[PDB]
């Protein structure tokens, strides 16, 4: 249904709605991928997300934006911030938009997350299509994706269809 | 004597291993000392160094390495001998890059050395050299930084060869790391590595031996349908080996796409057949369906005991009856009653 409903582009119909587990590293982390276009339909988005997905609407919203560039990371601050931030996100038991690329604040974000994890917390991941290390893998069936490629921490993947990348 | 002494160690140092490194450390000392470290310096590029506190040559040293490259005063005045010191100094202070410093930031002396080899060896051999070092911190902390080169295919390898040997921390590293046992395990591979004779003996080419009940050659290679029929034999009646399939056997003849759906199942037989306790342990925690095959290691390791306790063999049987089999039962036992209180 979402294919139908949903097209991903000049123009392209639907493509992608397949789930990908991150059979990578020490954790699986079966999570929702989507590739949407560039325009959104804000009525599709919440039915998938909380029907389609069983997912719960949160009493809290967080929206995190950071830079794409790779950085260290402080430690001083990054202690704190990693713990508070798992801390509300288990308290307020909401989702939390994040890049859907690992390179950048992200990857920080989430090796906080995941040495925060082992709550089940629903996050979003959005980032562009193109910047998938390899596209064409995902062409709705579970795909390995062997672990540039988006972070496995991140459930409920969505994408935009930006075309070249 | 001294030259005898240096002589020595220049040859030991080459023989292969690649090359043996060595380390030069200094405490204090007189000038002979500084004329020494020339000396080594001069003799081959792997010659580091490494500077004490102590005062003296050793302070001399390190006070040419801060200065790098007013101070001339103050050199002479610290020691035609300011002259004679200059001329050690220059060639010290010019080469201070490669020599080792050490101060009281690098407090650990053993980092200190570990770091000051990494970096005179001059990243396959350092990772090659801290598996052979049984040093999972030192790889960690020095041999993985980003931009890494890790050229490919050299990586596999390395993963094979901690395999054979039981750097259990080391595997576990790897793993973290990004090494994936679901597609670098090949047949050859696990061929290679049931055939190795490296590592903590095994009491395989025994059972060996026995199932085929006919002449063999010294050493001859071992081959997956025979490990087969020693499962066959230990497991007891019926349940018929995996190897010893149709299928399986199909494969075999055409191989000799060669990667097993679950390796971890062949990997924690593989551990549990040549007696490694901390492997077996690992691979039940990482693999599918820990259950099943805990109590089939649980049974073998009881039939093994059994076996060696019936002919020939040694007291190990007693340390492996009864804490082998053991353990893995009491792990299903505690599996089963979690699973029953979750559901």
């Amino acid at each position: 249904f979402y294919k139908r409903e949903c097209v991903h582009i000049q123009l392209s119909p639907t493509d992608a709605f397949g789930t990908i587990e991150f059979q990578g590293g020490g954790h699986s982390n079966k999570a929702m991928y989507v590739r949407v276009s560039f325009d959104t339909k804000p009525d599709l988005l919440l039915h998938l997300m909380t029907k389609e997905w069983q997912l719960e609407l949160p009493k809290l919203l967080i929206s995190v934006h950071g830079g794409l560039q790779n950085f260290e990371l402080q430690p001083k601050l990054k202690q704190v911030f990693g713990k508070g931030l798992i801390k509300a996100a288990m308290t307020t038991g909401a989702w939390i938009f994040t890049g859907g690329v690992n390179t950048g604040v992200i990857r920080h974000v989430g090796d906080a997350l995941k040495d925060h994890a082992s709550g089940k917390i629903c996050t979003i991941g959005i980032a562009p299509w193109g910047i998938v290390e390899n596209q064409e893998d995902l062409i709705d069936v579970v795909r390995p994706y062997q672990t540039t490629v988006l972070n496995s921490m991140h459930s409920h993947f969505i994408l935009a269809d930006n075309g070249t990348t | 004597e001294v030259k005898l002494r240096r002589q020595l160690e220049k040859h030991i140092s080459l023989q292969k291993i690649q090359g043996v490194p060595v380390v030069a450390l200094i405490v204090e000392g007189g000038p002979n000392v500084i004329s020494i470290v020339l000396e080594y310096l001069r003799d081959t590029p792997p010659v580091p160094v490494v500077v004490c506190d102590g005062s003296g040559r050793a302070s001399d040293i390190l006070a040419f390495g801060h200065k790098y490259s007013s101070l001339r005063d103050q050199l002479l005045v610290t020691i035609t001998q300011a002259q004679h010191l200059f001329i050690i100094l220059m060639e010290c202070m010019k080469k201070k890059e490669l020599i080792t410093v050490f101060r009281m930031g690098h407090q650990d002396i053993d980092l200190a050395i570990l770091t000051a080899l990494l970096k005179g060896a001059n990243a396959p051999d350092q990772l090659s050299l801290a598996l052979a070092w049984n040093r999972v911190d030192i790889a960690r902390s020095q041999i993985f930084i980003y931009g890494q080169q890790w050229p490919v295919g050299s990586l596999e390898q390395a993963m094979l060869d901690a395999l054979v040997l039981d750097r259990v921390d080391f595997v576990k590293l790897l793993i973290e790391n990004g090494v994936s046992m679901h597609r670098f395990l090949t047949i050859s591979r696990l061929e290679e590595l049931y055939n190795t004779r490296h590592g903590p003996s095994n009491t395989l080419y025994h059972l060996v031996r026995d199932v085929k009940k006919g002449n063999l050659p010294p050493d001859y290679r071992i081959s997956l349908i025979d490990i087969g029929l020693v499962i066959e034999y230990l497991m007891g009646g019926a349940y018929r080996c995996n190897y010893t399939r149709k299928r399986f056997r199909t494969l075999y003849h055409n191989l000799f796409i060669n990667h097993f759906p679950f390796p971890f199942h062949e990997l924690m037989v593989w551990a549990v057949l040549m007696k490694r306790q901390k492997m077996a342990l690992f691979f039940w925690q990482h693999g599918e369906e820990a259950m099943a095959k805990a109590l089939v290691a649980c049974k073998l390791c009881k039939a093994m005991a059994h076996e060696a306790s019936e002919n020939d063999m040694v007291d190990d049987i007693s340390q492996e009856l009864n804490h082998n089999s053991r353990d893995f039962g009491q792990l299903a036992v505690e599996l089963l009653d979690q699973s029953y209180k979750q559901d």
